[PDB]
């Protein structure tokens, strides 16, 4: 069955030019049309462009200009390009396929500031019939991460809160999860953190 | 581009409840209406599921109904469940397709106290410096919360960050975590930290402490 997968830098200054690429399996694009659409932070859906079979491309009026989409057949790639880039163009960014299935999407900012991987600390449980842990997340940019528990094994109740901005102008967050007091002592719990744009990955032991 | 007005802009509802929300377009889509509808849950990475108006897409269920013609549209759940907590928004593909500003529709639910859990600055973090200790709320509603933080009995301001969580897919819940920052320093100084807690569902405030 078909999917997409988005990749791109994840962090890119302004006026430079952004590179995405969309790599498909489980159909061929001689069959179908791939279309891009983009969703800056707290706003709506933004149609891209797409590229037809034979494509033939169109885009979206307002940023045309700006904006190629190619593809290669071979490669089983369509490729977005956009240029003179301003933090406006912060977003994730989709490629698409009766229809129609997207990818998992590429978090793309916008800004001058340089790369920086995240500390992780965790948030270790103590002393009703159930308990918290967690891992701390602190100062990392941009956006995103992507925390998991247990390499993924864990993912009832867990929660992952938005990242929030430091006065550093950094972002951190907390990942919990809730367990049973009683399994405290046999169980152990570790956090998968990854944060893409600096090639950083941690796991964490967390000990009561 | 054609506008696609959608509305209204965020619907708050009971799970029993039968919903439905408009779209509108400045120009009619018909050659079969190219109007489509998506939902995209909480990041997820939208899913479509309508199209020509009033077509469901593959597993979709019956409770999703598509209609109107030419120019307005709407989308109805029937009996929303928890699950169905989502953002929706419309697309007209008839020119260059354009979405809609979209629909938040929140759950609505009973009210339910919170949990409250503390955290103190892990070893390792205090290793360079800083401090952050964590108050998390856990499961609750509404959304909606105050948290005051105390170290040894002194009142706290301007120190403390809040996060909230997207409301829960299955329960309508939310989490929030407190964070107050502090350097190693002011820390250390300190021996009792306390997040007091005032909720709707809290008859009296709650304070976790240590």
């Amino acid at each position: 069955q078909v999917q997409l997968k988005e990749s791109g830098p994840g962090l890119v200054a302004p006026s430079q030019s952004l590179s995405i690429t969309c790599t498909v399996s489980g159909f061929s694009l001689t069959d179908y049309g791939v279309s891009w659409i983009r969703q800056p932070p707290g706003k709506g859906l933004e149609w891209l462009g797409v590229i037809w079979g034979g494509g033939s491309t169109y885009y979206n009026s307002a940023l045309k200009s700006r904006l190629s989409i190619s593809k290669d057949n071979s490669k089983s790639q369509v490729f977005l390009k956009m240029n003179s880039l301003q933090t406006d163009d912060t977003a994730m960014y989709y490629c698409a396929k009766p229809g129609d299935s997207w990818g998992q999407g590429t978090s793309v900012t916008v800004s001058s500031a340089s790369t920086k991987g995240p500390s992780v600390f965790p948030l270790a449980p103590s002393s009703g019939g159930t308990a918290a842990l967690g891992c701390l997340v602190k100062d990392y940019f941009p956006e995103p991460v992507t925390v998991s528990w247990n390499s993924g094994a864990l993912t009832s109740g867990v929660h992952t809160f938005p990242a929030v901005l430091q006065s550093s102008g950094l972002y951190s967050l907390s990942s919990v999860v809730t367990v049973p007091s009683s399994s405290l002592g046999t169980q152990t719990y570790i956090c998968n953190v990854n944060h893409k744009p600096s090639n950083t990955k941690v796991d964490k032991k967390v000990e009561p | 581009d054609i506008v696609m007005s959608q509305s209204p802009s965020s619907l708050a509802v009971s799970a029993g409840e039968k919903v439905t929300m408009s779209c509108k377009s400045s120009q009619s889509l018909l050659n079969k209406n190219y109007l489509a509808w998506y939902q995209q849950k909480p990041g997820q990475s939208p899913t479509k599921l309508i199209y020509w108006a009033s077509t469901r897409e593959s597993g979709v269920p019956d409770r999703f109904t598509g209609s109107g013609s030419g120019t307005d549209f709407t989308l109805t759940i029937s009996s929303v469940q928890a699950e169905d907590l989502a953002v929706y928004y419309c697309k007209q593909s008839y020119d260059l397709p354009t979405f809609g500003a979209g629909t938040k529709l929140e759950l609505k639910r009973s009210v339910a106290a919170p949990s409250v859990f503390i955290f103190p600055p892990s070893d390792e973090q205090l290793k360079s410096g800083t401090a952050s200790v964590v108050c998390l709320l856990n499961n609750f509603y509404p959304r909606e919360a105050k948290v005051q933080w105390k170290v040894d009995n002194a009142l706290q301001s301007g120190n403390s960050q809040e996060s909230v969580t997207e409301q829960d897919s299955k329960d309508s819940t939310y989490s929030l975590s407190s964070t107050l920052t502090l350097s190693k320093a002011d820390y250390e100084k300190h021996k009792v930290y306390a997040c007091e807690v005032t909720h709707q569902g809290l008859s009296s405030p709650v304070t976790k402490s240590f």
